[PDB]
């Protein structure tokens, strides 16, 4: 083993002559014609295989001499070991030919003297990576048109779904890619999750390579499984450069994905101003239905930024508009409890005493919230302080059920009459009470006049879902 | 050998307060027109008009004409068409702005209609609105 580690064939032929075991294996399980492949002694590796050292040998981590030849680069110790009798079709614990194992690094002379022998570069590894899959990691060039010239095809894709093309795209090596255009690869390449080349350029922000997919043509209009398209992983995750490009190249305005999901409301959640100015000019509407009915105007007011409500109004929509729920912007604003967005809001003409479909006003659902601040403004918007709900639950029994006796301090101050009994005769001592809140039962006890009647089911106002 | 026509003009929903791309009539052979229903009337030769006779070739006599352009889609043919009407100064150059809003909007078909409620005709102004 020091003899193959430092090369020297004297002692190496003493040694041998004397007494010695070719076969002795280290921790690794290399043996001494490993470690003569390894350093590239070549008379050491001529006196171990004249000895007799088997050319077949495992080791521990499961390679072989034709592997650690073609993994170390060295060409003379290939020439010899491939004239002296081997196999490259071989397979280590994971499967892997030297073809692969050589592919790994691109040594350019040994992949030409394992094609000129019998080997299939046409092959599986492990994860059933053919040689493309390894050699579109490395970025080099000629290296693929020599697969080529055995004509490994791209329409081989891994398990995974990955292709030659996606594995390209993914570490986006631009002139691996104007390679590939000229061995047509098709455009229908989806892995399962239904992903595109236009995809992986929206994610990871590699943009060169835009122009060279549009030398094939591409089109824009392409939906896997969840009928996502470039645009809307591109606004998943903003890399503008591209999309202010695609939007003259065809771009698709308005596509919905499977939840029916727009760019615009994915754009405005987080948010950010170009992408809006982009979308506007090439006509984004903020009015499109969803699986819910939301639109990306109630989206957007339901995070509700500070640019947000200044480019909406250069959007001509509903004011307020209704929900399946009947949730009004004021809803949503109420929700989040943003007073600057509520003000903006105000000054646009919205209507202050907005009713759900079951009959809860904004008030209702900012006693729920417990926001005091959604309380003076909205007093400030002039809502009534004592709307009743369709089922007789005023402000006081939702302060009640929600426990903000803040806010129900805040109601009766301004006038509010704690004495209306509800659909189920519990006025908002009563709900105090059965609640055990204390704080909020000993103003409203003596603010609230006697139970009408004598007897729980609670409010909870409605709400989107995911 | 026989085609298939289509007209769209920019319309305004009973719902709400906007502006879009609804269809009017089709022609195979033959007119076929719908009303507020959205049902379409049975097929019937078409009729024109004086007025509409006359302008037509007023404005063809003086039309920006693009023969065999290589585009694929309709933004790039609205950007060329756009820029035509600046080369040859149909249009001024401030009004590009607003006119690729104008001919961007969604054409959707009559089966939504009903969830709309029905269109009525509208006219764009330099704001926008």
């Amino acid at each position: 083993h020091v003899a193959a580690h430092c090369g020297h064939h004297r002692v190496a032929k003493v040694l041998l002559d004397k007494g010695a075991k070719p076969n002795s294996r280290a921790l690794n399980g290399f043996t001494p014609l490993h470690i003569a492949c390894k350093k590239n002694h070549v008379r050491v590796m001529e006196l171990l295989l004249k000895t007799g050292a088997s050319i077949d040998a495992v080791t521990e981590s499961g390679l072989t001499p034709l592997h650690v030849a073609s993994f170390m680069g060295h060409l003379p110790i290939v020439k010899n070991l491939l004239q002296r009798g081997a196999s490259p079709n071989v397979s280590n614990v994971k499967v892997e030919t030297p073809l692969h194992m050589a592919a790994r690094a691109g040594h350019t002379e040994v992949a030409k003297y394992l094609l000129q022998n019998k080997a299939k570069v046409n092959a599986k590894a492990k994860d059933d990576q053919t040689p493309l899959h390894c050699a579109a990691r490395i970025g080099h060039t000629n290296m693929v048109k020599l697969l080529l010239e055995n004509n490994a095809n791209p329409n081989l894709a891994t398990t995974a779904g990955h292709t030659p093309l996606h594995i390209a795209a993914r570490e986006g090596h631009v002139e691996t890619v104007l390679a590939l255009l000229e061995k047509e690869a098709s455009q229908a390449c989806m892995t399962k999750k239904g992903f595109t080349p236009l995809h992986v350029a929206a994610k990871y922000g590699k943009v060169r390579v835009a122009e060279l997919l549009l030398e094939r043509d591409a089109h824009p209009n392409a939906a896997g499984k969840n009928g996502l398209t470039p645009l809307h992983v591109a606004v998943h995750h903003n890399n503008l450069d591209i999309v202010k490009l695609l939007l003259p190249r065809g771009g698709s305005p308005h596509s919905p994905a499977w939840n029916g999901y727009t760019p615009l409301h994915i754009a405005a959640k987080q948010n950010q101003v170009e992408v809006a100015r982009s979308l506007l000019q090439y006509g984004g509407s903020a009015n499109a239905e969803s699986v819910q009915g939301v639109t990306p105007l109630h989206l957007a007011a339901q995070e509700g930024h500070a640019e947000m409500v200044a480019l909406l109004l250069s959007k001509q929509a509903n004011g307020n508009l209704g929900n399946k729920s009947g949730l009004t912007p004021l809803h949503l604003v109420a929700q989040e409890g943003h007073v600057p967005v509520a003000d903006v809001l105000i000054k646009h003409g919205v209507m202050v005493d907005a009713t759900t479909r079951m009959g809860y006003t904004p008030l209702h659902v900012a006693s729920h919230y417990g926001n005091i601040k959604l309380v003076k403004f909205l007093l400030q918007h002039q809502a009534d302080v004592n709307a009743k709900t369709k089922l007789g639950y005023s402000p006081l029994h939702q302060a009640a059920q929600q426990g903000h006796t803040d806010i129900v301090t805040l109601l009766l101050k301004n006038g509010a009459s704690p004495n209306e009994v509800s659909s189920d005769g519990t006025t908002p001592l009563a709900i105090a009470k059965r609640l055990g809140y204390i704080s909020v039962t000993d103003v409203l006890k003596v603010v609230t006049d006697e139970t009408s009647f004598v007897l729980h089911r609670m409010s909870f106002p409605e709400t989107v879902d995911e | 050998h026989k085609v298939y026509v289509e007209l769209q003009e920019l319309v305004m929903d009973e719902k709400n307060q906007e502006l879009r791309w609804m269809e009017a009539a089709r022609w195979v052979q033959l007119e076929e027109n719908l009303g507020e229903n959205g049902a379409w009337g049975r097929p019937h030769l078409s009729h024109l008009t004086f007025w509409s006779l006359l302008e037509l070739r007023r404005v063809f006599t003086k039309g920006t004409v693009l023969l065999d352009l290589q585009e694929t889609s309709l933004a790039g043919v609205a950007n060329q068409l756009l820029d035509r009407f600046i080369f040859e100064d149909q249009i001024r150059p401030q009004d590009r702005e607003e006119l690729l809003r104008a001919l961007l909007l969604k054409h959707s078909h009559a089966g939504e209609l009903e969830a709309l409620g029905g269109v009525k005709p509208a006219v764009l102004t330099r704001s926008g609105d």
